[PDB]
């Protein structure tokens, strides 16, 4: 409880709610499912003034996504859509249209805003852990054991941010990446000690 | 860096 807590004070320095209406319960939802993120990476995200955007439009109404509109987003080959079509963005910065946590919801991954997040992770706290060699190797193994193997199976930092996600969004995910995919398991078990 |  106390643990949870303390997560949700970091996150009170790290989440920006957007200027407007817009939904805060559900606002408040995503933030209380960031908190189930280790502390340590929290806090580290904190430490290096990382924002977690909540929005309420499109993200590349945004102004400093504005250069992103009409760009065709990695993995997103093919689809006919642009990243004016993206809920949720992560690595250098976070952005994520409230309302689409769930998959399916425009996106693909088990929850938007741990999947992005992770990628700030993944890029700011640890360095792009997820291009290592030890992680590459990982992935060749079981990057293709969550599906979506023309994404998830071919990027490493997909596959990482997804991984992450499902570790940390609830018991369910957890156990279910546990069993999918033991050597990644192990690896962020391992990187949160 | 931005990802999807
Ligand atoms: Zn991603």
């Amino acid at each position: 409880s106390t643990t949870i807590q303390q997560n949700k004070d970091t996150l009170s320095q790290i989440v920006v709610f957007p200027t407007g209406n817009y939904d805060k319960n559900e606002a408040n939802a995503m933030v209380n499912r960031l908190a189930n993120i280790d502390g340590k990476y929290l806090n580290a995200l904190k430490q290096n003034n990382l924002k977690i955007k909540l929005l309420s439009g499109k993200l590349t109404d945004e102004k400093e996504y504005a250069y992103l509109k009409g760009v065709v987003p990695k993995g997103w080959e093919g689809t006919g859509k642009t990243w004016d079509d993206v809920p949720g963005l992560g690595g250098s910065t976070v952005a994520l249209r409230i309302g689409f946590s769930n998959k399916g919801k425009g996106h693909d991954a088990i929850n938007l805003e741990l999947h992005a997040t992770a990628h700030a992770i993944d890029h700011i706290v640890l360095n792009d852990i997820s291009k290592s060699a030890q992680f590459k190797q990982i992935f060749a193994k079981e990057g293709r054991s969550l599906g979506n193997v023309n994404f998830l199976g071919v990027y490493p930092e997909e596959f990482f941010a997804e991984s992450f996600a499902y570790y940390y969004l609830n018991q369910d995910t957890n156990s279910k990446l546990k069993s999918a995919c033991p050597q990644t398991y192990s690896f962020l078990q391992n990187l949160a000690k | 860096e931005v990802n999807p």
